[PDB]
Parts: structure tokens; C-alpha cells; sequence
RNA sequence: GAAACUGCGAAUGGCUCAUUAAAUCAGUUAUCGUUUAUUUGAUAGUUCCUUUACUACAUGGAUAUCUGUGGUAAUUCUAGAG
RNA sequence: UUCAUAAUAACUUUUCGAAUCGCAUGGCCUUGUGCUGGCGAUGGUUCAUUCAAAUUUCUGCCCUAUCAACUUUCGAUGGUAGGAUAGUGGCCUACCAUGGUUUCAACGGGUAACGGGGAAUAAGGGUUCGAUUCCGGAGAGGGAGCCUGAGAAACGGCUACCA
């Protein structure tokens, strides 16, 4: 009761942050923004714990003030901005570009993108609604609203964005026999080609999905995210390529793959 | 043994970014002498009591002696 | 008892002590914000026209006007009406306060002195103190000197030259707007 | 379950923001509007041809059906435009490895299109808070003789 | 740049288990039954009211801080004027 | 969907529609101190999104018959019509209708009862505990009542009465 809550205890924080149990009572609450509390990833975790440049949160505040971080083009000097899925993080010093794509386990991966391709962002829909003066405007699932779309763009259809200028480039339709990423639940950070869709009467849609190894799995509709034609990825993907392996298969690889 | 060393580029860069207590131990910057935690906390409360400034109340001190 | 006298035009104030009752008996049954003659008060003031508007009580109860009665009635106060400085924005506080009409209970009486009389006293009507702060805004500096538009500004500014010991550097306001 | 009188109140009742045009000439007189309930249901013609208004009716009103679709047999009938569905079920007991039988009743609002009696199955859908206890509305009466 | 005016925060954190037995609570739902500072996104030619003498090249007066005149056995009590 | 949105008819003691400020001082001159122009702050209207907040569907609780009938004057259960509310609702009134829960244990009593995630013991089943490091809910000596703010019946804020 009584207003909002402006704290987060460390055990109560979500697990895919990969914070320590010891060496701290609290965890960094990500502020309000285009991504939700669970699905986001704050910049304290990215700089301190992932890249491992800064030793503690003190030194993250020094880097932001002078002054090369650029989430989706613009700067952001906030320590806990909710940076999430398909967001581009660049650095002019070191010439490094990144993208927050999910790992086969479910964690956020440190994926080094080309200069170059870090330039367009991929987002989803959402609405699909008219404003005043009969103006059609589209909304992105990952934050923004964009104006004047193509007449044939509908729900669950992905859209490419210019990032620097902020306009529509291209779109893909949600149909059978196309690549699709998963961003929610147990089958998180997997890629597949789609087969069937059970529509249902006001009780959540489902999708049956294969992969290159011919292994079937089922997921909800809202977790699903389109990613181009089959065997034709629009975005560069990390090693693994959303296959997901057995326990005993991964044991076979590590002890075999040796070379000091 | 296993340390944890940091080699900066220059002197002016290494002075500002490194914590103040680390500059004291090597003998780079001066040691910042300050008041004790108890007495400056009392100063905050006593400063709050008088709406202030100290001029108006001090001039009344001469007048209050006559009463 | 004490009389808080203050001349508005000249800008000088002084407390006059009165032990005698007969001098204060003119103010008996008179309300806050009315004109009073100087001759009936005493020998010091003759020809003056006093202006009673305010007061003070024994123990320490500042008098508020519009209350009526010769009584100490506790009132509910807030931001908008006097006899209370709020610390929290919107908070109220029930304060004690002295009534309006004057009796034999007071320590000090508030008095403004409009018109002069005969005996100009030491440093209440003789001396004339200038006002501390000068003008500032665009049309306050214009109307004080009677300039209008085409005369322009950046001319009629007070530059006080204070000296620590050797130097005599200037200060200056900042004409906003 | 009054019923029949059409208008018999202190006030008068009409469908809100639906107008009978005075100057225009047609057989209608009474101007009816009716809604499609959705979820693969079928709206009867007793609602379309009828004279009742009802604020709380899902066919002719602002009451939108959403959420869950329960069922069960009818028991109580003796008040104006509501019904009490008795919904029987089992409950587990891990200690003995057996089952129970439990009771609690479900109150619901009836549309005057549907004709209801005691001891008949009634499919029922969730809606806005209609009243104190009644949170549901009737969508079927499949009384097999 | 002390002091005070304006804005923001002080409704979070911390502590305790007195009340409470379909209440609280746990898992599942719906808000097509409503409010939301802050957040990052978009976004306002339409106020003129007959269209030949209308503030729009920029309008008004206070109030603080401080100058002083105080009362009080008392307290972050606040009265008079400039 | 009486949804999004658009049009006609007017209303309103007519909300808003920038009288705000720092670091730079450029470009063609209609060479005025004018017509244009860079880099960031701030405020603003409706529609989104986020942080949330309100109510709400379904199933689940420890003993007691030396508690078998219980609620409806003073709203109990339902209908119509208003009032209030940020918004639904007997939440509140007016005129009606007599309903609702009950041996599948209501209603009353007791708890040395805050609810869960859990802990203790350990063939399999189960017994007993959970004030307490995480999540949700109550309360600031006991009861009512409000002001300011987007958000408070706030208590390291206020107005009473009883200690």
C-alpha cells in the first residue's frame, strides 16, 4: 500500500541478472522505460559484471558522464536504464558495438556485431490503431510509437527501424514456414521454423515449432518473435544458433574439446 | 601472492579517477582532515533550530540583558 | 506602557515608555485600524495624528484583527492568514492569539505616525533614513525616474563602492527583463 | 418472472442512445438493437422479436461476456430475473487416497429470452459485477425433455 | 555564493504480529468496469469571432531574504512599519 | 461493442494554444540592429508505453453439537429509478418483490491463530511446528476525523475526545 516501491532486495530480483548471493544486501532496481522490470537489463549489470571494465557501481557513474554510451543512438547518462531485447549498445572508444540477444540457456549474451549492421533495429506489433485527424500510427512492443505505416501491417508482424532517424524500412508477415525467436518461459532463447497455430476462442494462441535438428516444442504466442525467412536470418545470431542440446550431449563436448 | 594492479596512462588521469584514500597511502594527494561524525550531526540540528541569520538574534541578546 | 512608534515617510522608529495611566486611557475601547489624535495622549505629542493598527500582549500573544472581543480566543490558522508560519506545505496548526479591542492587559501598542505636530523629537521626525534596496525590473526603473520608452535603460543604476582597506571596487544590480 | 406488462414502473425504460424516428414511416415503431455474444454461441429470435429492454441483459445491453464459462443444474427460481445454479464436484484427500463431494451455489442473472425451470442444465458466462452476489449471465437452456 | 523564495522528495526504507477463520493468503483469471507523478515514445497552424483606428517590440502589483522598532518565565511564538 | 474515428447542432461564471533561461555568434544581405540559423536545458495538451494502483473469477483452511436452526425493525436476498464514486456494486435513498444460507455442518464459541515460500523427524505412508533474513497483508498508546500532493485516513504531519 501507499504509492510505488523504489527498492529491490537481492534474492527477490530475477535470476537471469546473474548477480552474487553474497557481497551485497540490495540489487539495482531498473527504472521505468520502454522495457518491463523482468525482461529488461540495467547498465550497471552490463558494464560491471558482463564486460568487466568497471569494478563497482561508483566507476559506472564516471564512464556515463564522459560520455560514449549510446543505447538506440541517443546517449543516456542514467545508471539503471532498462535496456532490453534488440537494443543496440555502442562505444566510440574501443569501436565496440553490441546487441542484447538471448542465449540458448536464457541469459543475455555479449554479442559483438559489425559496425555497420548496428544501424537498424528490429521490433514487433502490437497496434494497429487510429489517432486524431484519422492518422494511422503503429506501436512497437519494444518501446516506441511510429507514424504512417503501410496499409497491410497487422498484429504479431515484425518491423525494421532506422534507429538514427526513426522511421519504417521493411516488414515481415506472421505465417507458417518462417524463422521465429522465443523470448519467454522455459523454451527461452530458441529459434525455429513454425508448423501449426491453434487459434482458440479467447484463451491464448499456441504455436508448434521445429528446428534444424527436427525436434518439436510448443510455446505461447506473446513470447514468440519473428526473425525472417527460413534459413535466412535478418539479424546476425551468436554461436549455438538457438538449437538447445541435451544434458549428456553437452557433457560429451567439453571433455572432448580440449587444447591447452 | 596475487595482487590487483591498475596502470593508468598519465599522472593527471590517475589522480582524479582513483579513490581519495588510495592517493593518501602512496603519498600522491593530501589527507583530508575533517570533523568527527557526532559533532557535525549536532551542528545540523542546532543550525536548523534558529531560522537565522545570527545577526538578528545576537542584537536581541543585548536587549534581553536589560530585562 | 511602551508605545511602538514608527514614521513611514522618513523611516525612523522609537519606543516611548509611559508608566502613567492617564496618557494611555485615550486608547481604552479602541479597535485595530482607526485614527487617533496626538494632543490627548500627552505633553510630548501635540498637533500629531496617530494611527493605531496592531499591538502586543503580556506573556507573548500578538494581536490579530477581525477577531473582535477583549479575549484570548484560540484559533485555527494556515497559509493565507497571519499569526502562523507553516513548515509543511498545506499543513495547518491551532494557535493561541490575543483579541482585537485594547484593554489594560498590553505590554506594547503598535502606532504609525502620519501627520506632524509641534515638538519634533530627537530622531523620529528629525532624521530621514534612505531605503536600502533600489529598483530592479524593466518598468520599475522606468517609472521611478520618469523615462518612458525612448529614453532607454543602462544609465540610472546605483554602484556602491565598498572598501576593505586599499581598494574601492564597484557593486551593481542586474536589471531583469 | 413478473412478467408480460411491458411498462409498469414509476419511470420509463428504453434502450439508451437508440432512437425511434418520428417523421419516418415504417412497420417497426419500436426500434430494436441487438448484439452478437461471440465464442461460437447463437443469439435467439425471442430476443430480437421481443419487447423487453433490460440493462443487465447480454443480448440487448452493455454487459459484455468475458473470462470463464461455467455450467450446472438449476435449483432456485423465485425472484425477478435471476437464477441459482448448483454446481456439484469432487475434492481429493491425500491422507486416505479417496474423494469427497462438495456443494457451493452460483447465483446468475437470466435474460427474459430464455425459459428456465428447476432441474435443468444451464451454461453460464462471467461478466461485469451485475449485483452484490450475481457476477454471471445465462447463455443456454438445453432441457432434454 | 551564507541566507531565504520557487520546484522535488519526505507515501520509499526500517520495525513489530495486537486484530483477523472464506477474511488474509497461494496458484489461476478479467478490468470491452477505472485512475496513474516520474519514464522513454509520438504529437497542437483552427485562441482572433465580421476582417479601417486592437498592449504583442515584451504587461501588473506584491512578497521574502535583509534595515530596524520590540514584547515574552516559556517553544523552530510572530506584531508593527520600511 | 453504443469500440477506434469522423460529421452536423450549440453550450462553458471558456482549460490549454510558450511574456523561460545557459554555451556558441554563424549565413545572404531586402547592411536593419533586421529577415533567417547551431548546441542543450525547462515547461506544456491529448494518445501511447512503463512503474504501479484499485476492485474481481475459480478451488483450498486448526479444534467444538456440553453450538440446529440463521439473517429481514436499524438492507437481509433480488428488480426498477436516481444519488455518490476515478470507475463498476444496495456502497447509499425512494417505491416495490419476499427472498438468501443450512447435517456435502450454516449460525455461534475457542485459538497460549498473522497467511504462504519453508523447518524438524525419516523404509513406505505420515506426525508436529512456521514470532523470525524472501513475497503479500495489518498497526504505530486506544478510537474516530482530515489537509497538502499523481500517491496518505501519513503518524520521525495535523484537529478533537479517552487513558
Amino acid at each position: 500500500a501507499r504509492g510505488p516501491k523504489k527498492h529491490l532486495k537481492r534474492l527477490a530480483a530475477p535470476h537471469h541478472w546473474m548477480l552474487d548471493k553474497l557481497s551485497g544486501c540490495y540489487a539495482p532496481r531498473p527504472s521505468a522505460g520502454p522495457h518491463k522490470l523482468r525482461e529488461s537489463l540495467p547498465l550497471i549489470v552490463f558494464l560491471r559484471n558482463r564486460l568487466k571494465y568497471a569494478l563497482n557501481g561508483r566507476e559506472v557513474k564516471a564512464i556515463l558522464m564522459q560520455r560514449h554510451v549510446k543505447v538506440d543512438g541517443k546517449v543516456r547518462t542514467d545508471t539503471t536504464f532498462p535496456a532490453g531485447f534488440m537494443d543496440v549498445i555502442t562505444l566510440e572508444a574501443t569501436n565496440e558495438n553490441f546487441r542484447l540477444v538471448y542465449d540458448v540457456k536464457g541469459r543475455f549474451a555479449v554479442h559483438r556485431i559489425t559496425d555497420e549492421e548496428a544501424s537498424y533495429k528490429l521490433a514487433k506489433v502490437k497496434k494497429v490503431q487510429l489517432g486524431k485527424k484519422g492518422i494511422p500510427y503503429v506501436v512497437t512492443h519494444d518501446g516506441r510509437t511510429i507514424r504512417y505505416p503501410d496499409p497491410n501491417i497487422k498484429v504479431n508482424d515484425t518491423v525494421k527501424v532506422d534507429l538514427a532517424t526513426g522511421t519504417i524500412t521493411d516488414f515481415i508477415k506472421f505465417d507458417t514456414g518462417k524463422l521465429v525467436y522465443v523470448t519467454g518461459g522455459r523454451n527461452l532463447g530458441r529459434v525455429g521454423t513454425i508448423v501449426h497455430r491453434e487459434r482458440h476462442e479467447g484463451g491464448f494462441d499456441l504455436v508448434h515449432i521445429k528446428d534444424s535438428l527436427e525436434n518439436t516444442f510448443v510455446t505461447r504466442l506473446n513470447n514468440v518473435f519473428v526473425i525472417g525467412e527460413p534459413g535466412r536470418p535478418w539479424i546476425s545470431l551468436p554461436k549455438g544458433k538457438g538449437i538447445k542440446l541435451t544434458i549428456s550431449e553437452e557433457r560429451d563436448r567439453r571433455r572432448a574439446q580440449h587444447g591447452l | 601472492s596475487t595482487g590487483f594492479g591498475l596502470v593508468y596512462n598519465s599522472v593527471a588521469d590517475a589522480k582524479k579517477f582513483e579513490p581519495a584514500y588510495r592517493l593518501v597511502r602512496y603519498g600522491l594527494a593530501e589527507k583530508v582532515e575533517k570533523a568527527s561524525r557526532q559533532q557535525r550531526k549536532q551542528r545540523k540540528n542546532r543550525g536548523k533550530k534558529i531560522f537565522g541569520t545570527g545577526k538578528s538574534i545576537a542584537k536581541k541578546a543585548a536587549r534581553r540583558n536589560a530585562d | 506602557m511602551k508605545l511602538n512608534i514608527s514614521y513611514p515617510i522618513n523611516g525612523t522608529q522609537k519606543c516611548i515608555e509611559i508608566d502613567d495611566e492617564h496618557r494611555v486611557r485615550v486608547f481604552y475601547d479602541k479597535r485595530i485600524g482607526q485614527e487617533v489624535d496626538g494632543e490627548s495622549v500627552g505633553d510630548e505629542f501635540k498637533g500629531y495624528v496617530f494611527k493605531i493598527a496592531g499591538g502586543n500582549d503580556k506573556q507573548g500573544f500578538p494581536m490579530k484583527q477581525g477577531v473582535l472581543l477583549p479575549t484570548r480566543v484560540k484559533l485555527l490558522l494556515a497559509k493565507g492568514h497571519s499569526c502562523y508560519r507553516p513548515r509543511r506545505n498545506g499543513e495547518r496548526k491551532r494557535k493561541s492569539v490575543r483579541g482585537a479591542i485594547v484593554g489594560p492587559d498590553l505590554a506594547v501598542l503598535a502606532l504609525i505616525i502620519t501627520k506632524k505636530g509641534e515638538q519634533e523629537i530627537e530622531g523620529i521626525t528629525n532624521d530621514t533614513v534612505p531605503k536600502r534596496l533600489g529598483p530592479k525590473r524593466a518598468n520599475n526603473i522606468r517609472k521611478f525616474f520618469g523615462l518612458t520608452k525612448e529614453d532607454d535603460v543602462r544609465d540610472y543604476v546605483i554602484r556602491r563602492e565598498v572598501t576593505k582597506g586599499d581598494k574601492s571596487y564597484t557593486k551593481a544590480p542586474k536589471i531583469q527583463r | 418472472s413478473t412478467e408480460l406488462t411491458v411498462q409498469s414502473e414509476r419511470a420509463f425504460q428504453k434502450q439508451p442512445h437508440i432512437f425511434t424516428n418520428p417523421k419516418a414511416k415504417a412497420n417497426r415503431k419500436t426500434k430494436r438493437w441487438y448484439k452478437n455474444v461471440g465464442l461460437g454461441f447463437k443469439t435467439p429470435k425471442t430476443a430480437i422479436e421481443g419487447s423487453y429492454i433490460d440493462k443487465k441483459c447480454p443480448f440487448t445491453g452493455l454487459v459484455s461476456i468475458r473470462g470463464k464459462i461455467l455450467t450446472g443444474t438449476v435449483v432456485s427460481t423465485r425472484m425477478h430475473r435471476t437464477i441459482v445454479i448448483r454446481r456439484d464436484y469432487l475434492h481429493y484427500v491425500p491422507k486416505y487416497n479417496r474423494y469427497e463431494k462438495r456443494h457451493k451455489n452460483v447465483p446468475a442473472h437470466v435474460s427474459p429470452a430464455f425459459r428456465v425451470q428447476v432441474g435443468d442444465i444451464v451454461t453460464v458466462g462471467q461478466c461485469r459485477p451485475i449485483s452484490k452476489t450475481v457476477r454471471f449471465n445465462v447463455l443456454k437452456v438445453a432441457s432434454a425433455t
